[PDB]
Formats: C-alpha cells, structure tokens, sequence
C-alpha cells in the first residue's frame, strides 16, 4: 500500500571506477571488455582472453568502518567495495546515514562465489579465525547490517545470474507491504580463480572472442566480466531524490523442461511479462523501451524476444526500443539486475538512450527483428517518454521482470530568492574530497536542491571526517576555505555588545532574509502603538535619525534579536551567554527569560526616560589604564565607566574632566580616544535620579519576572552578589541597575572556557579586539556584521561557514525556504564526488593460490 | 546425450 | 489472509535416517553423537573427536530422478538426499506430488556450504561440465523447481545458523499474502572438509569435548552436525494433514554492538519476541513450550534466557518449560531450525516431550532457572496443552521466531460403516516398499485417515514404481498380493452375462455400500408404480420368487446397474462394451445412451409380455459341437441359440427334441447340460408372435431414442449389418430383435484387442470359462460376485485390487463416506514406510581432496 522510489545509486563497473566513468564509456561505445593479464594469464587452460574486470581490487578506507588492519588483510575484497559503495548510496540520496541508524531497514545481497573463503583456508597450519568473520556469504550482509546498525532482515541469495534482481524483488515487497521503511540492495561478481571459467567453458556458455554479440547472427555464447553495485530504495515520503518508481516486480520459475535444465522457455517469461502489467494495471502501448536479458547465446535471445513480442508487440502501432548493457560491458552473473539498472537509470537521467555493441545483422530467428515491431538502439537516440522494463533470467530457470517508471519533474520556476548568495559546507576524509566537494558545488551553483542534499549530507562528526569546509556561493569573492577540525566537543558563546555600533544602513542587506524580515517587524508591530516604527529607521536612514538616542536604542536591540532569532532556526543552542549593557538587555532574550516585546520596550523606555531627564553633558574618553590606577588618578566625581580589558578602561564625566585628561594623554602612552554617543554620560552617578522615573516606568511591562539561568553571566553586579535576591531573577529592578552600575566586562570573560567558540552579536563587531586581548589565547572570535559592507549577508554567511570549520553542526538550509520534496532530474550525481582514504594496500588472492591440478 | 550429440554425430560418421 | 498449516516432514538427521529413528534416539537419550573415523581422522589438526554425522552418503535413486548415471557422480550428496527427503515430505502430506506439477508453489532451501563444488573442480585438465549444474548453490532450490514442475519463486539463502527457519518465514509469507498456494521449505548441512572445523576451532566457537551442554555450567561451545529436513507448508484448505498452524513469523538483525559482530545481544532478541506475539494476537500466559537456540556457549546461553524470561515469564504464574534438541543431536549450522521443529511436531504427536541430554546444574548467571519461571525438561514429561515458540539465531546476528499451535483433533466417533472391510492399493520401486506399505496398513486397519491417505498417494504411473499391491483389511482371509505391473496402456472392457445367474440373496452383503443401496432404491421408485418393488426381492428372498422370470428380470438388471454405477463413481470410463441378451439391454445404460428407469421399464416389461402369452415349454440344452455343425445336425423345427464358444452351443426347442439330444450326449464327448430357465425357449422361431404385443409397450418408454456408439459392440446383429439403420439408435425395435435373435457371442469377441481387461459385471460369473478360452490369453478376466459367498463385498474389493494390479488407476476411497478434512492427531508417520531402489553406490568426496597445506 506504500509507493516504492529509487533513492539512490553507486557502483564499480569495469573500467568504471565511478557511476558517471560508468556512463561515458556506455554512450562512448567504448568496449569495456580487455584483454589483459590482471588476473590470471592471457589464454591459460584454453580460456578467452577477453574479460571484463575492474580498475582495481586492494583499495579499503579500514579506519572509517571499524575494522583492523589484520582482519583487513583477510576479508573478501569484494565486502570492502560493496562497504564503500553502500555508503556512497546513501549519500547520493540526499540522507544522511545517521538518521537510519535504529530503523528497521533491510538489505538483500545476491552472491553466486566465495573464491577468497577457499583461498584463504588452504592450508590447515597457518589459519585464522578471522577469515570466517569476512570471507563467508552470510557476511556480505551482515557486516552492513552491523555497520550501518540496521534492524531489518539481512540475507545473502543466490539465484545463478537473476540474483540482483531478486534481491530488488524481495525488497521491493518489504517496503510495499510496510514492514520495512527502506532497504538496501546489492550485487557483487568477482573473478579470481580461473576454474569456475573452465567450468563455464566446458558447459558451452563462453564465447570463444570474448564477445556478447547481443541479438546479433553471430552470437556465440557471453562474456564474463565483474561488478560492485548498489541501489537505495526507499518510500515515497522519505525520498529526498527519486530516479524512478517501481510499479510492479514478480518472479517465477520454468519448471519442467524436456530440453534440458539450461535451456530457456520464453512461453514462462511472456507469462511473467503479461501478469505483471496486467496486475500493475499499465497498458502494453505505454511502455518504450525494454532491457532485455541479452546474453547472446545461440537459443536464448530467439526465445527471449519472441516472448517478449508475443507478451507485448500484439496491437502495439508503435516500434518497441530494445537494448542491451551486456554488449557494452560483458555479463557479471549475479550482478546483471543492478547493472542493467544502473543504465537504465543514467540513461533515463542524462536524456539519452546509451547504444548497444557489436550489432550489425538481426537473428534470423526472431521475424520482429526484420519487420520493425522491435528496435535495436545501435545510436543515441532521445527519451520520448513512457515505462522502461528490466527482466534478467537466471540458468536455473528463475525469471524476474521489473517495471518502473521514471519521474518527470521539471526544473522549478525562479523567484526573487534565488539571487541570494548561499552557504555550502563539506566534509571529508582527505582534503581533496573537501576540495572536490566544493568545486563541483561551484560548477552547480544555481541549482538549489543539489545544494541542499549537499549541506544535508554534511553533519559528521569530526571524529570520522577531520577536513571539513566551505564557499559562499553566487557572490563575488568566492573562495573555498579547507582546514582541519580539532576532535572534542567545543562550547558556543554569545557575546552580545552595547552602543556605539550604529551605522546608516542597519542590518539592510540581510533584510532579503524572510526569518530576519519577520522578527524585525514583529518588532515593529511592538512598537507601533507607541508613535515609532522600526522599519523607516532601517530603510529611510539619514543623519538626522540616528544621532537620536531612542532610535539607536531600539535599532540596537531590534537587529540583535533577529540576529539571535537567525541563530535559534539555524539550530544552535548557547551554553554561555554573556552582554555588555544593552547586550545584556539583549540577553534576556538571548537566555529565554525576556520575550519580544518586553525587550523592545524596556530598550524604547530607557532611551525615552533618558531623553526625557537631562543631565549635564558627559564625556566616554577611553584611557591606557587599568582599573586600580583609574581610581586613584580621577578627580573627585568622576568615576571609571567600563572594564573593556587590563588596558582599556571607559572614563565617565562632564567636560572639564574630559579636557583634564587631554593633557594626560601626551604624557606617556596613553590613548585619546574620546567617542561619545550623543554627550550623556552613561554607567555613571549622574543617573541616581534617573532610575526612579524609569522603574516606575518598567514595572508595566516585565510584571511577574522570570529567573535567571546559570549560563547567563551578569557583568552589573559583582562576583560575590551573583547568589543574591537581585540577580536571581531578571526584574525591572535589574535592569535599571544596569544602568547606575559599572559594567564589569574582565571578570565575566575569565569564566570562559579554554576552547570555546565566541560569536558576536552586534551590527558592527567593535569588540573584536577587546575579545582577542581578554580571552584566552585557545578561542576563536567569530564576527557576525561589519559596519558599512556593500553585501552583509555574505558577511553573515562566512561566519556561519568558519562556525562549521570549527567543529560546531549548523545547517545553514533552515535560513532560506526550502526546496520541493521530489527533486527534478537532470540533478547533477553525488556518489562520483565521494573520496576516501586509499593511500593502503591490502591483500587480494593470487591465481596461485587456487588448485591447479599438481 | 544433449551434450553428447557430438560424439554421436562423430560414431555415425564413423560408420559412414 | 490465509491460514498456513505444516502439512508434511521428512528427514535425515544423525544415526535417523527415518523421522521415526530421529524421534526414537530423541526420547531414547542416546548420543547420536559419535567418535568415530566416518568423514576424516579421528582428532587430526587438534579437531575435536566427537561429531554428528549421517548412517550414509551415497545412495541415490538416479532413475526415478531421471538424471544420468555420469552427471549422477558428480552431484552434491546433500542435493540427492534432498531430492529424496523432498518427495517423502509431500507423500507424508498425503498428497499426491502429480497434483502439484502446474502450480505456482515455491522452493526456499537454506544452504551455507559447498564444499563438492570445490572438490570437484580442483583439476582444470579432468574438469566436466556437469558439476557446475550439480554443484552450483542455486541447483539446489532450482533442480527441485526442476524435477517437481513449480512455477514459484526458487531461491537458495544463506544468513548463518537461522538459515533454515529464515527460509521457513519467507515461505510463510508467500502463503499468507495469496502469492503462493503451497511451499517447500529446505535445510541441508554435511560435514566433508576438516579446514572449516579449523576454522571454527580458532574461532572459539568449537567445544573441546564435542557437547552442546546446553544451559549447563560446564558449556564451552558447539559440536558441529550434518542433517537433510523438509518440511511442506500450504494454505489450510490444501491440507489432508496438520501438524500445526502458524499463528506468526517474523525476523530482525541486531545491528551495531560494542562487544563485536560475533557476540549475542539478549534486548534484540526479546523485543523480536515481544513484537510477534503481539502483532500475532496472542498472550504470553498461553505459551507451554519454548525451544530454544541452546548452542551451549559460555556467553550465548544466559543472553538468549534473559531475554526470554524477560519478553515471556514477567507476569506468568506458571513455569515455563524449555528445551534444545542440540544437546541431543549436535549443531547443524544451516539447518538447525528445522531440525528443532521436526524434534517439537515429533513430540507433539507422541504426547511426550523428549528430554534433554546433559543437563547438570543451572548456570548461575541465569536466575530464572533457579527459581522456577523456567523449567528444563530433562525427564519425559506428557504435553499438557498451550503454544510453542521456536527461535534460532545466526552468529552474523540474525533473528528469527516462530509462535505455531498445534491441532487437537481428536479421533472420530464410531459409525457402522467403520465395521465395513476397506481396500488398501500401494506402489513402490521394489517389491519391499509395496510389502512395507501393506503390512503398515495392516497394523493400522482401524485408522480410516490414515488408509486415506495412503489409498491417495497410490496412483503413481507404472514406469515410475514398476510394483503395485494390494491388500483387503478388515476381512477375514486378508493377504498381501504383489506382482510388477507390465508398462503400458491397458484397454478395459465391460463384459454383462445374461439370465440364468440368479441365486438365493443377489447383492446382500454388498448392500451396506450406499451408492448401492441408492442405485438399488431408484429401481424400486422407478418400478414401485408397477406393482412391484425389488428390496421384498432382496431381502425377503425364497425360493418361491426367484422361479418366477419377471422378479429375475428385474434382479438381474438391477444389480447389474448398481455395479455400473458403483464402477462409474470409482472413476472407471469403458473402451468397449459388449453384453449378452439382457446383459445387452444394461449395455444401453452402460454406454449412457439409457438411463435407469427405462431399463428397469424395459426388463420388466419384457419379463411381463413373455409371461402374459404362453408357448410350449422350451428347452436349453449345450451340445459339445460347434456353429456349422449344430444346423446341419437339428431337426427341423429346431435353432441354435446361444454361440458361446467354438465348442459350446446352445440349442432351443420343445421337450422332445431335447430328449432327442440326450441319446447323442451318450455317444462320444458330448455334453449333456440341459440347464432351462423356467422352460421358455428364448432366442428361437416360437416368439415371432411375442414381438408385437411387447414392441406395442415399448414405444412408451423409449421414445426418441439415443444413437449407440462405437465402444458397443452388438451381439443380436451380425458383422455386416452393423452400419445398418436399425443397429444405429437403441431404440424398441432394437430390443425386441435381440428375443427373436440367436445371440453371437464369439465375432463380438475376436474384436477385443490384444492386452485388455475384461470386467464382468454379474451377480455370478458362470461365463468365466467361457471367456477364457474364447479370449486372446493376454487377456484378464476379473469377476465381481461369486453365487453362495458368505461376504461378497469381499470379493468386490479383491476385484479393484487386482484391477490396480493390471495397470488401470481406481482409487477406492470413492466407495465409502468421505473422510473430515484435518486429520487426527496421532495419525501414524507415512515418509518413514518409502523405500527407494538403493543398489547402487555413488561418488561422495573425501577428506584428501581438498587442499592439507602441501
């Protein structure tokens, strides 16, 4: 009752290291079959000399699956490449294998040969008992299970060459009945020792050039080659990426043969064709194109396609498209299904039927060849549309057909969204796989589903990929930043600063984003009613706005709440919260104790109370001193301000002792820097009549206050007050201590842990080279805006981009809208861009190591 | 036999 | 939707080669463990001494397979002995495997080794192609598929130790989704190579002792066994026999564990029980017995019990029984599940459950077993009632589990047809399987189920079992008879005698058949009308009635319909018919072109036209002469009447000329039988008159008569006027000709061919002597009644007994009432009582054939 898709693909095909090589040397023309000695001799025993076979065979990443380099030497190569390209199926579906680590997933293997199992027990003195763990054919799924910690059923079948596609089969059933949620399917063919193709010699089935002569006059018999494939299935709702989806797959068995028990019967084979569509209840004229089974044998490809023509070419109109991968590539018996599927499925992706090999005359025994009721593709010819139907017959006499039909999604339409700069973050063993990660994320970069799968397969821990990295996309710098991330979990703190960090153009650039744009005018809508609206001080900026001191207030607290409401839908959750003044009023919101609208208008009524006192002009001169020495050399009223660092200390008073203090700053090193905001003198005993206007004021709006948590670390009140009855809960009267109090910025920073991560939270990151002097040397400062930055949402989006350089999971696909659940085909492949760690060898069975007859 | 007609075909040459 | 049922079982375990010699050695308590020299040496490489190992290995019936004497060599042992285990499942489902040859019933084998495939494939220059057809691990599913004609799915699965119980759930979903009717689940397991006990020796996994102390203190690992089970699986509707029902079946794999790939997890395992039963339906206090893994490790056994006493005996009440049939028989890896389940239907059928061997004390890491939530049955302890679950676990970390409940059909009421003698047929390829056959039905003649099933599983063709029996039960002479059956088609024949065989009590002891009674109580409804009923004429016999011509007209004719019909429902169809006077007149309702009361009609009327009109006494006298010279030796006045034979003639006429004729039978060899019935003077020139007052009566009962056909072979017409119109249709005139017409009872004869059966339906057969010499002497005559038996019913059993001796299939089930669909429980065993043509001796791998390090 639940639909099956096809999620994902990987594989090892002869001269075809990756899916895509796969695809080029199949519409190349390319024939993959060679005649080389990479396994035994060139014609030892009589045997062909051609042979499919792969690039290569002693290739393990051992320390990624958890196995040791003893156990390794003594597995079945064919185990390690069916590891690796398990898990690149997975991830070319778009899902992270993390997230199927409970589930009650499957996996079917059809095997047909053990060769290392019998190599490696030869000699009775020298065995080890590891050799059953990786060499016997249970284990060929078992040990996926038990790697990827899957839960469903894990069996290894053999069914002669329609193994592979039984596995689909059974698998297929699992995930339609509801048993299974997805499945894994695979098919391994290794060739090693040289007497099984004597074997296969002396039953007549080998081709004497090597050749599988496809529907051809010549045809002789096939070709042996090898194979490693695996297909993700999956239902429809989990599906991130679909190729095709499985309408109907069946099976039967011939039975009773007077021929013999090798000999074919098409008259079972049309009776398997005809009930499947019939029970899937698709017409015969909807289909297009057939994969036949298409070995090339003498009695088999006139039964096969008169079956074929009888079950589907009755009242049809139309030619029928027939093809076969086994010209092309050679036949791996147990691994015929998933080969044949995995051109099906590149043919069907790339818009272009991949032609057949060594065609040239038809069979004169099938007359639907000589009057065009069946096609042979011998050139690339374009997809029209309709059903593709895949059958591979075992010699036994089991037959299998699958129909399945391929997804049209066209590519979206554009929207204003889509020119906005994206992040992409990698990951990978090596940093070349990081590299290659991000330079085929760069050829791609308008296409926003590759994208997300690919920030979507990106969430591993540091501890199994130690090279992670990023680009921004679709801006005008560029550039991929690689480096290696250090194992252990690192703290994430928030600093959040006060005034002085206001520019013309406030958070402008990132307004393009639909999350920051909502909490802005929420906001907005907050202080609507009070004869204010945020919106026309971020637009309609000029310098008469801004050097006012209650729109710099709200345009302060505002920006920093979206900032922090940007960081809570990307995921990330603070473990130490520390502010500075208005960043402190910031924090409220920061911790979870204030909301919304209660920040927003305890920042709007303290700008307003302060505007609507006066008090003598006040002077933020900034001297070279530390805090004892400040004290000591300050006339009387006049109090130091702000403890930035163990140099930096805020001076706080009127104008005839900010102009005292420049004589003072000629004498020695000392620093002149006399910024103010507006003439007031805030963190000063110039407001000990301000607060009793302004508590009034705020005990309407933060009424019944909630407590404080113990990330958050006060920087108004001293260390030997944070057990008090003040500093428990955030009241009114905490924050208009905040004010008539000096902020204490040293003692909160060295409670900051030695490896922690700082992010700054304000619209320009002034603070950077407070916070670089004041911690310890072990942090890294990210800043998160730059006052006047032509695009600051780049700006934004490399900080995120360093944050998972760090070691800190941060998806940055929950920023924008996201992307329509079936992706559109023609979605470039994610498999070929997965690299590993191959700088070992490990051992592979010689032709020596098998009886020879001595 | 079925893998045996050549050896058959090769006896009734050698009786022809 | 449907329920499935285990419906058949055969096997071939350790010092068993009969499931009945398993059962005995289980309860017994023997060892069938051995240490002895039977596959390699005694304790070479450091292997353990002690091993289970089958009685023996090369005995094939490569005949009845139809395979070659040459490819018979090179086969898997373990594939022969599974195609012989496979055929005597089904026969002990009670259903014959010819019922099952278009279907779509599937095959699923649980195999883990080939180790004949690598024996015989070690020299590349001696190679043959037939061991890959006989080697190969699919073979071992598809040459099943092969030989019994399925159409279903054929698969062969390795997943470690639950391969075989793996195997046993997927062929239970294929029933319950309506996928499949039927299923044949397989498990194989021969020890022939020492390198993989090595193997499995420096795993840790081997006992030094070579003991499966299971749940024991003193367990330190397995001993390893061989074993060939099958087990037939159908829908509940299918099935003649159940042994129980599958409530559930299901498997899950335990995924990732810290400890290893190799170690048990107990959690797994108890929330794969959990979930079955639940999903099942079924309560946890409903259970009686448990058969567990039970392998006898140090690590395996108090994780496996934990689990289960924690999924089961949490709130309980009762103490839980628990068992493992390996510490009887040893570890089978790939077929240990159905080995344990032959072991608990074995004991569900006996009453008893078979003990434990080797059972100590407790392992203290389990505390259910020293409290009493779980009990071990280490004594013969009676079946009491509840469910029992059957659980094996592969060291890869498959888990499977199975809840099944047996059936408690109890035996039948008595009826007083169970009284009644019974006929048993049996076939076989030696004249010792026929004898084994009869003599197990005769110490089982009261079992009706039990004779019904094996009257079924008889009807093999002749050039498969070449020996056929038979045996009357319930009779007092009783006697085996057994001959070989000559290949071939046999032409039966139905040969009715006229009048003249009546006798006191015609057809009594055959009255207690119902079809009879039926048959004979139409004939009296359909004569009730005309005065007359035939049951006062059974029953009520004297000789006061039987004298009389009309009451022996009706006798005859109606018991000679009643045999036709209790011979029609038996399944019989003539080739040729051919009768005598009013035995031509029940032709007419042998060839179906009259029906009953017609003939009834037609008999009574022409005995009331005879005895309304009178004519002189006749006479009936047979002379030792032949045709010819009886016309020229009568007086004139005087006809031949019956030709009999070449020798003997019947002559007709008055009292005079019959005395004539007493003078002549003085002079040479001349037979003076002087035989009348009543002293009329039938088939002679003195009812010329008796014709146009009966033919007058007869148009109102066979108007619109019927064409008769070619199988009818007429007596009353000669040779050339065969094609004549009044010898085409049975119609009025064709019976009154056959009064006024000498009967030619020898041209008739000369057509019947060469090899036929002959059938004499009578209620005597006095022309027994006639048949024999006028017949061909290739010719059988089975008579049906015998005048003045004690218990007739008796010699019509011995009649369809030697009717399956000829060659002509009748199955005897049909005479009776039908037997309840399910079977009794206790219904004695049928694939133990099948013997094969085992004269031969075929090629089994040794131990020097495989590589020693050399």
């Amino acid at each position: 009752m639940e639909e099956v898709v096809i999620a994902g693909m990987s594989g090892k095909l002869p001269e075809s290291e990756n899916l895509q090589e796969f695809w080029d040397n199949l519409i190349g023309g390319v024939d993959m079959v060679t005649d080389d000695d990479r396994r035994w001799k060139a014609g030892l025993y009589g045997l062909p000399r051609r042979s499919g076979k792969l690039k290569d065979l002693s290739r393990f990443d051992a320390s990624f699956f958890g196995v040791h380099p003893k156990q390794a030497h003594t597995m079945d190569p064919q185990l390690r490449l069916l590891l690796e390209v398990t898990y690149e199926a997975i991830v070319d579906g778009g899902i992270n294998p993390d997230s199927l680590r409970g589930t009650h997933t499957g996996v079917w293997v059809g095997v047909s040969g053990s060769e290392t199992s019998e190599a490696l027990s030869r000699d009775p003195e020298t065995l080890v008992g590891y050799s059953m763990v990786g060499c016997q054919r249970a284990m060929m799924a078992n040990r996926l299970s038990f790697f990827f910690d899957f839960r469903g059923p894990s069996i290894a079948l053999d069914t002669a060459c329609s193994s592979s596609l039984m596995a689909l089969q059974n698998a297929y059933q699992a995930i339609h009945s509801g048993q299974c949620p997805a499945a894994i399917v695979g098919g391994i063919n290794v060739l090693l020792k040289p007497n099984t193709s004597v074997q296969f010699l002396r039953l007549g089935m080998l081709s004497p050039e090597g050749t599988c002569k496809a529907f051809d006059t010549a045809g002789n018999g096939y070709c042996r080659s090898e194979g490693v494939v695996a297909v993700l299935l999956t239902k429809k709702s989990l599906a991130r990426r679909v190729y095709a989806t499985i309408l109907n797959a069946g099976t039967n068995t011939d039975g009773f043969k007077e021929q013999g028990v090798t000999f074919p019967s098409g008259d079972i084979q049309e009776q398997l064709i005809r009930s499947l569509y019939q029970s899937a209840g698709v017409a015969p004229e909807s289909f297009e194109y057939i994969e036949a089974h298409g070995t090339g044998t003498k009695v088999g490809d006139p039964q096969e396609l008169n079956g074929i023509t009888r079950a589907l070419c009755a009242t049809r109109q139309e030619p029928l498209l027939i093809g076969s991968t086994k010209s092309n590539m050679g036949h791996p018996e147990p691994a015929s299904g998933l080969a044949a599927l995995a051109k099906v499925l590149l043919s069907l992706e790339h818009g272009l039927w991949a032609p057949n090999l060594h065609f040239h005359s038809p069979n004169p025994e099938i007359p639907a060849l000589l009057d065009g009721r069946l096609q042979v593709v011998d050139q690339p010819l374009p997809v029209r549309g309709g059903n593709v139907g895949i059958n591979s017959f075992g010699f036994g006499g089991s037959n299998v057909h699958i129909i399945l039909r391929p997804n049209t999604q066209p590519p979206p339409a554009p929207a204003p969204h889509a020119t906005l700069p994206r992040l992409l973050r990698a990951s990978g063993r090596t940093p070349e796989a990081v590299q290659k990660l991000l330079e085929q994320g760069l050829r791609h970069s308008q296409d926003l589903a590759f994208l997300s799968m690919l920030n979507d397969i990106a969430a591993v821990p540091a501890t199994a990929m130690p090279f992670r990295g990023y680009a921004v996309l679709g801006g005008e710098r560029g550039g991929p930043e690689v480096q290696q991330v250090p194992a252990g979990e690192r703290p994430l703190w928030f600093i959040c600063s006060g005034m002085g960090t206001q520019w013309r153009g406030m958070g402008l650039s990132l307004m393009r984003l639909d999350r920051f744009r909502d909490s802005i005018l929420r906001s907005d809508e907050a202080v609507k009613p009070f004869g204010l609206k945020v919106s026309q001080l971020l637009l309609s900026t000029d310098e008469s706005t801004f050097d006012d001191i209650v729109h710099s207030f709200v345009s302060l607290t505002a920006i920093q709440i979206g900032l922090i409401d940007l960081l809570s839908c990307m995921g990330l959750r603070p473990d130490g919260i520390v502010g500075h003044s208005l960043g402190e009023v910031a924090c409220g919101y920061a911790d979870g104790c204030l909301s919304q609208e209660e920040a927003v208008l305890a920042a709007y009524w303290r700008g307003q109370c302060i505007k609507e006192a006066h008090l003598p002009p006040g002077a933020m001169a900034a001297v070279g001193l530390s805090w004892e020495e400040c004290k000591q050399r300050c006339p009387p009223g006049v109090v130091p301000a702000c403890h930035n660092s163990k140099d930096t200390v805020t001076i706080s008073g009127p104008q005839a002792p900010v102009f005292e203090f420049v004589e003072q700053l000629r004498k020695e090193g000392v620093f002149a820097k006399e910024v103010r905001t507006g003439g007031m003198a805030f963190h000063s005993y110039f407001m000990e009549a301000i607060a009793p206007p302004l508590l009034q004021e705020l005990k309407k709006v933060i009424r019944e206050p909630k407590p404080r948590s113990a990330r958050w670390l006060s920087t108004s009140i001293p260390e030997a007050q944070w057990h008090s009855s003040l500093a428990r809960t955030s009241s009114a009267e905490y924050n208009v201590n905040n004010l008539v109090s000096p902020v204490l910025f040293q003692e909160a920073l060295w409670h900051v842990p030695e490896h922690a991560v700082v992010l700054e939270i304000a619209p320009h990151a002034l603070l950077q080279a407070v916070l670089k002097r004041g911690l310890k040397p072990s942090c890294t400062i990210i800043p998160l805006m730059k006052k006047d930055h032509r695009d600051n949402l780049e700006f934004f989006l490399a900080g995120i981009g360093r944050l998972h350089l760090s070691g800190i999971d941060a998806n940055p696909n929950a920023l924008f809208p996201p992307v329509e659940f079936p992706a559109p085909r023609g979605t470039p492949l994610i498999s070929p861009l997965i690299k590993w760690d191959h700088s070992l060898a490990w051992d592979v069975p010689a032709a020596e190591d098998f009886p020879n007859g001595s | 036999d079925s893998l045996m007609s050549v050896e058959v075909r090769q006896t009734l040459e050698r009786e022809l």
